[PDB]
RNA sequence: GGCUCUGUGGGUGCUUGGCCGCUGGCCAGACCUACUUCAAAGCCACCGGGGGUACCUACCGGUUGGGGAAGCCCUAGCGGC
RNA sequence: CACGCGGGUACGCUAGCCGC
């Protein structure tokens, strides 16, 4: 009939925006609480509705590229090809930076994707707007750098020395260094909540308020030195990778870890996971990588193989992941869909960058364009391709145009809700839920043979008499 | 052809004639 | 300028018209984001700060032409089940927030006044005209336009009530006034080809209750007159222009305006044996005119002028018109 | 098949506008931490509306000299006030104009019992003298009366007509009387057959013209039909009540301001239990008063505080106390419904607003929508423990916290005594009568 | 500074804006309209007076009809540039140069004007063509029109052999004839970008004998420059000179 | 409660139609003496609705001279009899509000059915007419043909030496 | 990071960007730049030389 | 003819190739996603001085309710210490 | 209850019978 079409309407947006099963109304048994829970699901209804058609206002297309005859694949494609299919001012960001005497290059963009950090192992620490091409800053900084890290804004950056981490302004001028978080190897920033989570060479796991000034919870991971560590950005919690090939993941809640996800017999060198929060990828030294169901904590698919120990692995705002290993990175298009309750393994990768000596050290998605920055020795060269970055992004919550204004208002607002670190939990909607001890407690308050022997086994060695055992003795006798 | 000149006319002024466009660049 | 926020509510209106038409196969997917495109960038247009009504008409123009071509392309494709009124809706939103902006701009109100009217919307072009007769009071083409409406609806009080309301408001200029003697005797025609009203004396009375306002000329007795001589077939037609002849004479006794009166009277109803005979005495006239004391220029040129509206008439003898001809070259 | 996805500037701003446009995403990958996002902003709003709680807002001109033991508002006009005091004399204010008082006369030589205004211009006054009427608004000012009442016994309180000229007085000897002004002279004097106690308070029912409530101290409430005229039923309860008050938008609801603390929510139809039982207070509750949309009420207590409620709340939704105010006899609203007026024990006529942060004046969209939002955010979260115990957190002073709490101890101790003998003694098998059913001791006819 | 002088190069290379203040000069760099009204307008004001001009222009000369299809269209006020592909922009690039050909003999007028303005103002020509643009300026080099376009003209997006005209850019005055020929005498490139200009223009047939003059002025006053130049006395070295100057001339003279 | 309003200027007199009215308790308030401040949140309290210019200035010189004496103009009871609805005030009235208070009772005794505030009288529509003459460039702008600086400069002159007769006994110039 | 406003900043009073309480005044930086040594490892270096002599001042 | 400034190439350490998934290939690349038996041994791991300790965390010792690896025995079991 | 396109009774018009 004519309409399925709105049955099949309903059933979509009910899936994608509806956050949820529904409320049984029938089995309501109160009369108002009925009719209210009727007029709620209606209006929930017809909210899932409305956000789902007027989802067709929105204004980009996402990028593609798909092979036209049976011979032609989509890994042989070059970046030359795709320079001169493409339009120009996305063909201007394909460039190279060639810097060469100061360290492998280690690349980090804004959570906007205007400024990019990219930090050198000697020391050259710089701070650029890579399409306008103005660099704000650039300072050399003598001793070796461990990891760049911007802030909320692009005010703020976080560097990592040879002991201690140093925040500093716009400018590059020092504003101060952290002397709590000595020999940070990794470090990543919670955007909602302001904390700065960083690890140690020892393994302590030390969560800073960057607005406040006082660490939160330092955690002592309680084996061996961390590999690697990587951010969830639905949970905000933290999936470090050990070295006897384990991830574990950590709140600042918790002194133990939340899960530990057995992985790879060597250590697991990286780690990736899904701006929804779905999926896992992580690359171990045992050459495999694999995937993993996040939200049901198994393992999707087979374990892929790279053909070297994977440097990097950094997934995109769609489902493309890079993974960069050795000298020469590969982008896996189809490896975790959100549909398919049961995954399938991708034959052949997306697209392959260039194997030409120059050994990668990491791979960045631009957060909003179609690009990808991989930072290795030779310093830093972005390349395009076309399928990944989300086209339609959301003014309110992160803008890649912002202007002053909006950036010193956006900072407020995220000031203003800035997140407790008590409020990190694996599932991050729990906030109202039901305390269902004290619910007990406070109903019972308003109302108000095989087990019966290690019942005597534990009392026997208190030795506390104590009534109730007495008649658990006289139960005993008389079985 | 199957449009009337008014429609296409039409479709000219509201839709956009970026096809068109093109194919009077590619001459 | 909250404009973003504010364009999103009728963005999110115009969606799901935009869901119907590509949910049926009438407008394709990258058709419809040029739609949501040139939509998008007119309601940031429109609802900025610095606008303009030009702008507001080019708004309405775009969306009642995106009307008529998905009314071309529905016929087309052969679909009944597609409306026009969300469409209409949408434009009479245009419309209203159009003259909340610019509430003094004659050229919008008039678009508004045609749109409502085209779309068959009688009692919402009421509102309307009432409402924008109260903003321009004295503007005698609003005031012509609501009372002939009302007397082509047929609503003979309605268009009297307009009619003198705006009559009491513009006295400065004489064409409201003779617009309304205008639509009275043709009501007065009406009432005849149907077959108090058997004497007609309302234009009488228009003309006695306007020989005291501020624009009472010779001139605008003329053009009063003017008025009056189309249209002779009727019973009290002379009754009203002897009226209006023994008005000009008692007042203006030696205007060129009066004299002219006295030559053009006897032409009536006239268009045939009763012709030449009324010519013969009008020419009488007018040859007593022409020697008589009066502004012989001004007489002369008036009636050069009405010789003109006089050529412009074939079906005539040759000897008649030459003579015209030598009357007309030594004024 | 090569396509990447360009973005222009276009898309952020048009060239040749100011508009910066905003273009929105709705999907939930984008928008991380719904529910506690909303969570903050909801703890947000409550500290947010504790700060900007501000409820005081002025003081009548000087006052009175001694306490203010009556006022009565003008239910068709909305900023004429009148208030007697214990000195006998009477004011009449504007509230456009609080600087100084419109019309005063030294009306009585006792305190003035009831006030009200009439529905032409003038108003009346009650007293152990007798009613009189004056006319506040005249073009020479009269202090003198135009027309007195002494026979009838010692009257207490005034009650007005929604629509004519009919008033009720309710007097001392156990009767009402009712007059029709300027054909009527002593009026018709209704009365329950055999009563003797005195009728404290009287109210003409807005909504239903012709239904008169009454409250006497045989701790009772009584009904009369203005049409058939005579009394209609009669209940008793368990504690005196102080004043009974009409719903303007529901007319069977009535309350009943009771020496119990307590206010009762009853149903003119069936008066077997209360619909509601309010109970926040420490002293006896003098005046209660619905708002004009009929879902909030006022009452000054006989203690330093005013208390706000909804009207299905049965528990306080604010709390009003000053350390000039001295006691509170007299609350009533504006007819805005947002501004309440109390009459006190000092002389004093205060100006309170209800909502007591939320400002008044045309707002933007973007700042009421803010407020808008917040309150929906705190119906929502409001029962979370952080979010709860700031929005419940109010100044109480010394006095009136020491005593509920000591009526805490009070209440829980004869509740505990109550359950000991229930658990020990022969009512054990029987059904526990509720506490809204026990509001009411008996109901006749 | 190595990372500033190549991400100098990278801001240089760059060509479409990316931030708000970016997109407000360069929409404000215009030929007719002062900077304070040319920020705000739409390209519907624009479009209609400059398809005023190009009316003008159209009925002045004939030839123009294609570019009312193709250049000056209602859908070309809505055509970004810095959006298409390379061979569309090549391909635009091509229908540029020739409506400057074409109207470079109409210069001195005000719809010539107007229609310069448009392709300025939508396809910002003085960025992406901003050789054949200051050379169909160049034989104008004594008008307000050109100290205007001069005053608009990016500074690094001017080509290496009109590199002269920086001071009259700093100090906003015509630049003289004495200039141009000395330039011309001195850098090869500037002699063969005003040749090639007018040689291609020549082919298309669209001259106009205000260029035909300035070439030649222009050419013979280099060529006698770069004579008294290449004059040396030593055998070897005149020879090679003489060689040289036949070399850089030739293909020009033997065409024309 | 206000329903319409007057409001007399230069160059003509129009009349506003008030939805959201004004806070009467609140009038000494901050935050509502902002809002009759900033135009942004007084025009959501006022909405023009008819608009009368003057013919000539000797209209206008007739309509001040009779208003300040106080009698009503003919043509202002036109246009109340055009924009007020045609009531009698038995069971539905209209309150206008004025800015004097003779000028009010002559139109409750043309109009029975209107009952007129003056702002002389009635705080509220003093506060309302207050504002409306602190924005009233803005709130005309639309069809305010010219400026109203050089008509009010214009028709003082023209007042002051109609009350004076300043032309028959100046000559020294 | 604008000026806050009285509302904000009641709901940000235990916020800065610049001075945590960590950061000790930032005594560092002023001494540093005082006099002007080009390490801030020989600032701290100096620091904790003299917290232990201190400390064996206290135990004397 | 001279000063100054700038750019490119070589040099400023002893001469064995460019790249790769490197015993082989490629420099025009080719094939693309396999294969799987048994997670891991422990320790250390740099914050300036003196002081406070309500709350959080770490360590140590306990308390209620559940849970049962392993050790021991035998009336053999859904076992028992 | 009616709202698109055609031929009809009829137009400086669209009110009325049947279809597409």
């Amino acid at each position: 009939k004519a309409e399925l079409d709105r049955i099949r309407r309903y059933k979509q947006a009910q899936k994608k925006y509806g956050r949820g099963p529904r409320v049984d109304i029938k089995s309501v048994r109160d009369k108002k609480l009925r009719r209210t829970l009727t007029n709620l699901e209606n209006k929930y209804k017809t909210a899932a509705l409305k956000a789902k058609e007027a989802e067709i206002l929105l204004e980009n297309q996402t990028g593609f590229l798909e092979p036209e005859g049976e011979l032609e694949r989509t890994y042989k494609v070059r970046q030359d090809e795709i320079v001169k299919e493409v339009a120009v001012e996305v063909a201007q960001k394909k460039f190279e930076l060639k810097l060469t005497e100061l360290g492998p290059y280690t690349c980090e963009y804004s959570r906007n994707g205007r400024d990019l950090i990219l930090a050198g192992r000697k020391g050259h620490v710089a701070t650029m707007d890579w399409r306008e091409g103005k660099l704000g800053c650039e300072l050399q900084l003598g001793e070796t750098v461990r990891d760049a890290r911007f802030l909320h804004n692009n005010q703020f950056f976080a560097v990592a020395q040879k002991k201690y981490v140093y925040i500093y302004d716009h400018n590059g001028v020092e504003i101060h260094c952290l002397r709590k978080h000595v020999e940070v190897s990794h470090m990543e920033f919670l955007p909602y909540h302001f904390l700065l989570a960083t690890l140690s060479i020892s393994g302590q796991l030390k969560y800073q308020d960057t607005s406040t000034g006082q660490i939160v919870a330092e955690i002592a991971t309680k084996h061996g030195t961390p590999v690697s560590l990587t951010q969830n950005p639905y949970n905000a919690i933290l999936h470090i990778g050990q070295q006897n090939g384990t991830v574990t993941l950590w709140s600042p809640n918790s002194t133990d870890p939340l899960v530990k996800l057995l992985a790879h017999r060597g250590p697991v060198r990286s780690l990736a996971v899904d701006r929804e929060g779905r999926y896992m990828v992580s690359t171990g030294q045992d050459n495999k990588m694999c995937i993993w169901d996040i939200r049901n904590f198994k393992e999707a698919v087979n374990s892929y193989f790279t053909r070297a120990p994977a440097t990097s692995v950094a997934i995109s705002d769609t489902g493309l992941t890079a993974v960069g290993w050795g000298t020469h990175t590969t982008i896996w298009k189809g490896l975790f869909n959100k549909e398919r309750p049961v995954q399938v393994k991708v034959d052949s990768p997306y697209m392959t960058w260039g194997g030409q000596g120059q050994v990668v050290e990491r791979v960045r998605w631009c957060p909003f364009e179609d690009i990808l920055g991989i930072g290795h020795n030779e310093g830093f060269s972005s390349i395009i391709v076309p399928g990944a970055g989300e086209a339609n992004y959301d003014a309110l919550e992160v803008n890649p145009f912002e202007t002053k204004k909006q950036r010193q208002e956006g900072e407020v607002k995220a000031l203003l809700n800035k997140l407790q670190p008590e409020m990190i939990a694996l599932d991050p909607n729990f906030i109202g839920n039901l305390d269902l001890r004290s619910e007990k407690q406070r109903q019972a308050e308003r109302d108000l043979n095989t087990a019966l022997k290690k019942y005597l086994r534990k009392q026997r060695k208190k030795n506390i008499i104590d009534e109730k055992r007495l008649k658990a003795e006289e139960l005993y006798r008389q079985m | 052809a199957e449009k009337d000149a008014e429609e296409e006319e039409l479709e000219k002024f509201v839709l956009g004639a970026k096809e068109t466009f093109r194919e009077q660049l590619f001459r | 300028a909250w404009v973003a926020d504010k364009a999103r509510f009728y963005l999110e209106r115009a969606a799901p018209e935009l869901r119907e038409w590509e949910e049926k196969e009438i407008f394709t997917k990258d058709e419809i984001r040029n739609l949501v495109a040139k939509r998008s960038d007119f309601e940031h247009l429109v609802l900025a700060p610095g606008t303009k009504p030009t702008d507001f008409l080019n708004y309405v123009n775009w969306e009642r032409s995106l009307d008529r071509l998905r009314a071309k392309r529905c016929a087309r494709l052969n679909i009944r089940s597609v409306t026009s009124h969300a469409s209409q809706a949408r434009t009479f939103g245009i419309f209203e927030r159009a003259v909340l902006k610019h509430p003094g701009s004659i050229e919008l109100w008039l678009a508004y006044l045609e749109f409502a009217a085209q779309v068959k919307a009688t009692k919402r072009w009421r509102r309307i005209m009432t409402r924008a007769l109260r903003l321009h009071p004295m503007n005698a083409s609003l005031w012509t336009l609501a009372g002939r409406r009302a007397a082509q609806n047929g609503d003979m009080q309605r268009a009297r009530a307009h009619f003198l309301r705006g009559c009491r408001f513009c006295t400065r200029e004489p064409t409201l006034w003779l617009e309304y003697a205008r639509c009275e005797m043709d009501w007065l025609a009406r009432m005849e080809a149907k077959k108090p009203a058997l004497s007609g004396a309302i234009p009488i009375a228009v003309f006695d209750v306007a020989r005291k306002q501020p624009f009472w000329g010779p001139a605008a007795a003329e053009k009063f007159f003017d008025v009056f001589a189309k249209f002779g077939h009727l019973s009290c037609h002379e009754r009203i222009i002897s009226h209006v002849v023994t008005t000009m004479q008692e007042l203006f006794p030696n205007h060129p305006c009066t004299w002219s009166v006295h030559i053009r009277q006897p032409l009536v109803g006239v268009d045939t044996p009763a012709f030449p005979k009324a010519l013969r005495e009008s020419l009488a006239r007018l040859k007593a005119a022409l020697q008589s004391t009066t502004d012989r220029k001004a007489l002369a040129t008036k009636m050069v002028a009405w010789m003109d509206g006089i050529l412009a008439i074939e079906k005539l003898d040759a000897a008649i018109r030459t003579v015209l001809e030598h009357t007309k070259r030594s004024l | 098949k090569i396509k990447a996805l360009t973005r222009s500037i276009t898309a952020q701003q048009a060239p040749g506008s100011d508009v910066q446009r905003a273009p929105r995403n709705l999907a939930p990958e984008l928008h991380p931490f719904e529910r506690a996002r909303e969570y903050q902003r909801a703890l947000n709003a409550v500290k947010l509306e504790r700060m900007f709680a501000k409820p005081f807002l002025g003081q009548l001109g000087n006052g009175h000299v001694q306490g203010v033991y009556s006022m009565c508002k003008d239910k068709n006009s909305l900023n004429c006030i009148a208030s007697g005091s214990g000195d006998g004399v009477v004011k009449v204010w504007d509230l456009t104009t609080r600087d100084e008082e419109t019309w005063r006369v030294a009306a009585h030589n006792n305190i003035v019992k009831g006030l009200t205004f009439t529905n032409d211009k003038k108003l009346l006054s009650c007293a152990t003298d007798g009613i009189k009427l004056w006319d506040p608004y005249a073009s020479p000012s009269n202090t003198t009366p135009i027309a007195t009442w002494q026979e009838g016994g010692p009257y207490t309180s005034l009650s007005f007509h929604r629509s004519a000229n009919t008033f009720a007085a309710s007097s001392g000897q156990g009767c009402i009387r009712i007059w029709d002004l300027e054909h009527s002279t002593a009026g018709q004097a209704i009365q329950w057959p055999s009563f003797v106690d005195t009728i404290t308070d009287v109210c003409f029912n807005q909504v239903e013209t012709s239904v008169i409530g009454s409250v006497a101290t045989d701790r009772s409430i009584i009904l009369f039909d203005l049409r058939t005229n005579m009394p209609v039923i009669k209940t008793v309860l368990h504690f005196a009540c102080n004043r009974i008050v009409f719903n303007p938008m529901e007319a069977m609801n009535l309350a009943v301001a009771s020496e119990d603390h307590n206010i009762y929510i009853f149903d003119a139809r069936n008066f077997d239990k209360a619909l509601n039982i309010q109970k926040g207070h420490v002293a006896a509750v003098m005046d209660v008063e619905f708002s004009p949309t009929g879902e909030e009420l006022v009452s000054g207590s006989y203690d330093r505080t005013i208390r706000l409620w909804r009207r299905d709340a049965g528990h306080s939704r604010d709390v009003y106390h000053t350390k000039r105010m001295q006691r509170v006899f007299r609350t009533m609203w504006t007819m805005d419904s947002k501004y309440i007026l109390t009459g006190s024990d000092d002389g004093n006529v205060r100006l309170w607003r209800a909502n007591a942060s939320e400002r008044s004046g045309v707002k933007a969209t973007r700042q009421r929508q803010a407020l808008e939002y917040n309150n929906a955010l705190l119906d929502r979260y409001g029962h979370l423990p952080e979010i709860r115990r700031i929005r419940r957190h109010r100044h109480l002073p010394k006095v009136v916290k020491k005593a509920t709490e000591i009526k805490r101890e009070e209440l829980a101790a004869i509740k505990r005594r109550e359950e000991n003998e229930r658990k020990h003694s022969n009512k054990k098998y029987e059904k526990r009568k509720s506490e809204r059913e026990k509001a009411v001791l008996v109901k006749q006819q | 500074s190595s990372l500033a002088q190549q991400l100098a190069q990278i801001a240089a290379n760059s060509r479409s804006s990316f931030n708000v203040k970016a997109l407000k000069a360069s929409h404000s760099k215009s030929l007719i309209w002062e900077p304070r009204v040319a920020v705000s307008q739409t390209f519907a004001e624009i479009y209609s007076q400059c398809y005023e001009g190009f009316k003008e222009l159209c009925h002045l000369d004939s030839r123009f009809v294609p570019f009312d299809a193709t250049l000056f269209s209602a859908q070309s006020q809505e055509v970004d540039r810095t959006q298409m592909t390379a061979e569309e922009n090549a391909a635009l690039d091509k229908r540029v140069d020739s409506f400057l050909h074409l109207v470079g003999s109409r210069l001195r007028l005000m719809p010539a004007i107007k229609a310069v303005e448009w392709l300025i103002r939508r396809f910002r020509i003085h960025e992406f063509n901003t050789g054949t643009l200051l050379a169909t300026f160049l034989p104008y080099h004594t008008i307000p029109a050109f100290v205007t376009l001069l005053s608009i003209l990016p500074v690094q997006r001017i080509p290496i052999e009109y590199r002269f005209l920086d001071p009259y850019i700093k100090s906003l005055t015509p630049p003289p004839r004495a200039a141009i020929v000395q330039q011309a005498t001195n850098r090869p490139d500037l002699l063969s970008a005003i040749s090639r200009y007018t040689l291609d223009s020549c082919r298309a047939k669209q001259e106009y004998p205000g260029l035909i003059s300035f070439w030649g002025g222009i050419m013979a006053e280099a060529v006698n420059g770069m004579i008294d130049k290449m004059r040396s006395g030593r055998r070897a070295i005149q020879l090679e000179n003489d060689h040289l100057l036949l070399q850089q001339i030739g293909p020009v003279l033997s065409e024309a | 409660v206000v329903n319409f309003l007057l409001f007399e200027s230069a160059v003509g007199f129009s009349l506003f139609e008030v939805v959201h009215q004004a806070d009467t308790v609140g009038l000494e308030l901050p935050e509502v003496k902002d809002a009759m401040k900033t135009l942004d949140k007084f025009g959501k309290m006022v909405k023009l609705r008819s608009f009368n210019p003057w013919t000539s200035a000797a209209q206008g010189l007739e309509a001040i001279n009779l208003i300040s004496e106080g009698i009503m103009p003919e043509y202002l009871k036109s246009a109340l009899e055009m924009n007020l609805p045609q009531t009698s005030g038995k069971k539905s009235k209209v309150v206008l509000g004025v800015a004097d208070k003779k000028l009010a009772g002559e139109i409750t005794a043309a109009f029975p059915g209107v009952q007129c505030e003056a702002a002389d009288t009635s705080e509220v529509v003093a506060a309302l007419l207050r504002g409306i003459r602190t924005h009233a460039n803005k709130l005309h702008k639309s069809l305010q043909e010219g400026d109203i600086g050089r008509a009010q400069l214009g028709l003082g002159h023209a007042y002051s030496r109609a009350k004076v007769k300043f032309s028959v006994h100046k000559n020294d110039n | 990071v604008r000026k806050l406003k009285y509302h904000e900043q009641k709901l940000l009073k235990k916020h800065d960007f610049i001075n945590y309480k960590s950061d000790n005044n930032h005594r560092d930086h002023d001494v540093i730049r005082r006099y002007m040594i080009q390490k801030p490892e020989d600032y701290h270096k100096y620091n904790r030389l003299c917290g232990s002599l201190r400390q064996f001042a206290h135990r004397l």
